[PDB]
């Protein structure tokens, strides 16, 4: 009551942090009760929804700086209960929204797994969620927040993700994830590209359940992620350096819809995969909306990140050529139009750039060599620091670099960076002394300074953080140790305190941190956190790149992305509709390929839409190539009408999915805009299912008979019947009433797919190609199997 | 606000339905028409909030069902008030609080120990103390308040339940009772020249037994 309130509101930071941590303890101990849990738990998510709610109106701080992460993230513990039986002294703000996500994360951490009991991590892991979903893009501003989003709770989602099995915990890890990926998911591409592929490997290859659990929760992200599966297309698969996520998702998509998929797995992920499938077609469908085809043609350029995307495979060869042997490498890298010329600001640029797919350890081994101290010259030449207490400038050099194990190059490398150090800053003569807690006016050692500090800096930390060294070091011990600097003068005492409690509490992150096995989740988080979350320079972005860009490169990417994964989803969707059994699946899947065969005539996919076509035709069982029932015309003692029946009359009249695609077969026909775009297999399959149509059923040679009433010709001969019988009921007892009225309900089908308009008037069916084939198909021999029909 | 609510409605409709499957008929076949609806979606206008929380409060309703089922019911239906999915910019907003106040009072189920029943109640009286205390609650109607104060005060004074449980329904008794005369405060007067007498019976409500429950 007291939270929820304005008096509530005007409390102190250290207050409100007492009072979550009591409500906590009390809400996540056992043997208390479940009443009173339950209402704690009530509680706590109020209180939590109240704190974010009021974060929503702080305005940000330091939009324009740029941030070192420093702050640990083991300062905050669930204290244990014992109730019964900026800075503090401030209205709220920041700190204790900071403190709050730090004992969060304290719940759900990846080390306090024998700590914790697992409801207390989904009560967790639900609290975080609620946060996200209250607050998010204004979340994402702040950025010690933003931080303990992206390394350390994303680090925590992986490993349940990963290393779990109760699967309730699961289910919220889940959960929280597609929460963020569809709030904050063009922040943190890394970690869910990282987490994707760790899904698409799970699901690939542990009970049935958790892979049902997983299927269905990224179910629920695809659909409701605006255009899924395109803005994965261009932000991962065209932006190099990292791994096709959208291609690799749809092709793990198409291998999962089988039914040969459905074994050994739960029999809900098929309908589910299927889904996807269904939901990728509609969206490229959806975006031609009004396109004008015309205009895509009249299109020349092609978009160059799409240029790039082509040339992905030889940009892996040669990423493996330079981690193999730089002196290889590079003269590869220059062969080709990925480094732009040999000068050594092109290659700093590339060797700056895309410190994702390129080996750190092999980056330092190469850059201490002469020409590559010059090269490295021009490398740190290109860094920014503009000022940052020295050790965060060391955290920026260190985040893209291994330091060799040598002496030698390890001075090369520091020199360097205390020439650029001194470049990047310009001194100036205050050098105020003591009571002065400023850097930028402050602070101002010289090249051989900076370089003293730095080593003492690796040394501290090389002697801080590792268990295997006896002791530890004091602040009075590396103090005296630096006696002896800048200006042949001390640091000030601010400036040493800062430094020594910032590598104090929090390790120094470098790539490349071991090579073995036992730690590889570790080793593949320091590689992810060494690239983001240590700088976090705001762009304040409109929104990610689906929004910026035309519709005509959005179609482009569609394109592309089709072109890739077309022929496996037709296959799968093909397979399925055969396999399928139920009438409101079957027609879904006829639609869903009616879609496919128009997005395949807009982007003139001649193979893929003949493909198509031609396994629509050999699934109408009409024109199959390679006992005789004669056919029998039923006329009636009144009403006079027509029912021939005969071997394809019942064969039609006794198959739904027959009637459903020969109807969308016509209704795709009629959509058509270009004759080139039919096969010679096409061209034959429609001549020859006219043809079979005209030889019995409702096919009434009555084409075109304003040329007939032209030249004053009679009606054209009707086709004999084999076997013609005139009923009196309104004997030799062949026909049947079903199989009458199966006759009636197949011409009733044939009747009302409009055959003609379907298949002549069109305006552009009428081509050479058509005419043609049908001469060709003609016939001229008088057998008696023909004679009924052949004049 | 501004977090497309659309995605909570189905995260809640899918979380719904897989503790149906993994427990297992219409009611899941509600929740899957609603999961398509709201699928083919992009926001909230134009569909009105009742067809929404339809689906929850009929398995709020039904007395033959899984304490469980129910206990997840309300969870969904508390999540959904807490991050104002139905707000006064929705359709039948009016209808929609009022279907869900009318759906809580009338609560029941069945399953297992006392215990479990004593958490479905209270995220219950939770839940109305929650709503009533709201300007939506301040927007509800004279029976349907009537109801809850009737619900609430015989579950308090019910003497077959807990302990926490009664203490529960007393406070928020004593918050109801605070929220109805504080609006009493404000409305205008009823005539001031005109003898009133009273001729109104001064003794028909008697209160009733605790229905909500097994």
């Amino acid at each position: 009551s007291i939270v929820d309130s304005p008096y509530g509101d005007l409390l102190s930071n250290s207050i409100i942090y007492d009072v979550l941590q009591t409500i906590l303890s009390l809400a996540c101990n056992n043997r208390r009760s479940e009443v009173l849990r339950n209402a704690a738990q009530s509680t706590m998510i109020a209180v939590t929804v109240k704190i974010f709610s009021k974060l929503k109106t702080i305005e940000p701080v330091n939009v324009n700086q740029i941030y070192i992460n420093d702050e640990s993230y083991t300062n905050d513990v669930l204290k244990a209960d014992t109730i019964g039986t900026a800075y503090a002294d401030d209205n709220y703000g920041l700190p204790v929204v900071r403190q709050y996500l730090n004992l969060l994360l304290s719940l759900i951490a990846p080390e306090n797994e024998l700590k914790h009991s697992y409801s207390t991590r989904i009560f967790g892991l639900e609290l975080i969620q609620t946060a996200l979903e209250i607050s998010g893009d204004r979340l994402q501003l702040y950025p010690r927040l933003f931080t303990l989003i992206s390394d350390p709770i994303f680090k925590s989602i992986l490993f349940i993700i990963q290393n779990t099995t109760k699967l309730s915990l699961l289910q919220a890890t889940l959960q929280l994830f597609t929460t963020l990926v569809v709030i904050l998911g063009n922040n943190l591409q890394l970690q869910i590209e990282l987490t994707l592929t760790r899904i698409f490997s799970i699901l690939l290859d542990k009970p049935s359940i958790i892979k049902e659990l997983l299927i269905e929760q990224i179910s629920i992200l695809w659909t409701r992620s605006p255009s899924f599966f395109t803005s994965t297309f261009i932000n991962f698969d065209c932006n190099l350096d990292r791994a096709d996520v959208s291609i690799n998702f749809l092709k793990a998509l198409t291998k999962l819809a089988l039914p040969e998929s459905a074994l050994t797995t739960t029999e809900s992920v098929p309908p589910i995969c299927l889904e996807g499938l269904v939901s990728l077609v509609d969206d490229m469908f959806d975006h031609m909306k009004d396109i004008d085809r015309e205009e895509f043609g009249r299109q020349k350029n092609e978009m160059e990140i799409l240029k790039k995307r082509d040339r992905k495979t030889e940009f892996i060869e040669c990423t493996n050529a330079f981690n193999e042997k730089p002196k290889k490498g590079i003269p590869m890298l220059i062969e080709k139009g990925f480094i732009a010329s040999d000068s050594d600001k092109d290659i700093a640029e590339f060797l700056f750039n895309n410190n994702n797919r390129m080996n750190k350890k092999t980056i330092g081994l190469l850059l201490c060599h002469p020409d590559k101290v010059s090269l490295l010259n021009e490398y740190i030449r290109l860094f920014d620091f503009s000022g940052l207490r020295v050790d965060e400038a060391i955290r920026i050099l260190l985040t893209k670099f291994r330091l060799p194990g040598e002496s030698q190059q390890i001075e090369r490398i520091i020199e360097a960076f205390s020439s650029a150090y001194c470049e990047n800053q310009d001194y100036d003569p205050s050098k105020i002394s003591d009571n002065a807690e400023d850097d930028i006016s402050t602070v101002q050692p010289d090249a051989d300074s900076v370089f003293i500090l730095s080593y003492s800096i690796i040394m501290l930390n090389t002697d801080l953080h590792n268990p295997q060294v006896k002791e530890h070091m004091s602040f009075e011990d590396y103090s005296g140790n630096l006696k002896g600097c800048c200006n042949h003068k001390d640091f000030p005492f601010w400036y040493l305190d800062r430094i020594y409690c910032s590598i104090r509490d929090k390790e120094i992150v470098m790539p490349e941190e071991h090579h073995g096995n036992e730690k590889w989740f570790e080793d593949a988080w320091n590689n992810l956190i060494s690239s983001t979350t240590v700088i976090t320079e705001i762009k304040k972005d409109t929104q990610s790149v689906m929004d910026k860009l035309t519709p005509l490169e959005l179609l482009n990417f569609d394109r592309a992305i089709f072109k890739q994964v077309g022929p496996s989803i037709v296959s799968t969707l093909f397979n399925i509709y055969v396999v399928a059994s139920d009438d409101h699946i079957s027609t879904r899947m006829i639609t869903s390929l009616d879609k496919c065969s128009y997005i395949s005539a807009f982007f003139d996919f001649k193979d893929l839409f003949n493909d198509i076509l031609n396994s629509i035709a050999k699934g109408t069982t009409l024109i199959n190539s390679s006992g005789p029932m004669p056919l029998v015309q039923i006329k009636f003692e009144d009403t006079n009408t027509e029912i021939p029946v005969s071997t394809d009359a019942v064969r039609f009249g006794r198959s739904f999915k027959g009637q459903l695609n020969t109807v969308v077969f016509f209704r795709i026909i009629r959509r058509n805009k270009d004759p080139k775009i039919f096969s010679k297999e096409l061209w034959l399959n429609i001549v020859n299912i006219i043809l079979t149509l005209y030889e019995d059923l409702i096919l009434s040679p009555d084409i075109f008979p304003d040329l007939q009433k032209r030249l004053k010709l009679s009606n054209l001969p009707k086709p004999s019947p084999e076997i013609s019988i005139n009923k009196s009921k309104e004997g030799d007892e062949e026909p049947t009433e079903e199989e009458i009225k199966s006759s009636k309900k197949a011409m009733e089908c044939i009747k009302s797919s409009n055959i003609a308009a379907s298949v002549f008037g069109n305006e552009s069916n009428i081509t050479a190609d058509l005419i043609k084939t049908l001469l060709d198909s003609a016939k001229t021999e008088k057998n008696a199997d023909n004679s009924r029909y052949f004049e | 606000v501004t977090v497309d609510p659309v995605t909570i409605i189905i995260k809640e409709c899918i979380n719904l339905s897989t503790a149906m499957r993994k427990y297992s008929d219409p009611f899941l076949s509600g929740f899957i028409q609603l999961r398509l609806m709201l699928n083919k979606l992009k926001n909230l206008d134009n569909i009105d909030s009742l067809t929404i929380l339809q689906p929850f409060l009929l398995i709020v309703s039904t007395s033959s069902i899984s304490g469980y089922i129910t206990s997840l019911a309300l969870d969904s239906l508390q999540k959904f008030f807490t991050l104002n999915i139905i707000n006064e910019s929705s359709q039948n907003y009016i209808g929609a609080h009022r279907a869900t106040v009318n759906a809580l009072t009338h609560c029941r189920f069945e399953g297992s120990q006392q215990l479990s029943d004593d958490s479905v109640l209270l995220k219950v009286v939770f839940l109305l103390r929650s709503i009533v205390d709201s300007p939506y609650g301040d927007l509800l109607s004279n029976s349907i308040i009537y109801d809850v104060l009737q619900t609430i005060l015989s579950l308090a004074c019910n003497n077959r339940r807990s302990e926490v449980l009664r203490n529960a329904a007393q406070s928020t008794m004593i918050a109801v009772t605070v929220k109805i005369f504080s609006k009493l405060k404000t409305i205008e007067p009823v005539n001031v020249n005109q003898i009133y007498i009273n001729d109104e019976s001064y003794t028909n409500d008697v209160l009733k037994a605790d229905t909500i429950g097994t």
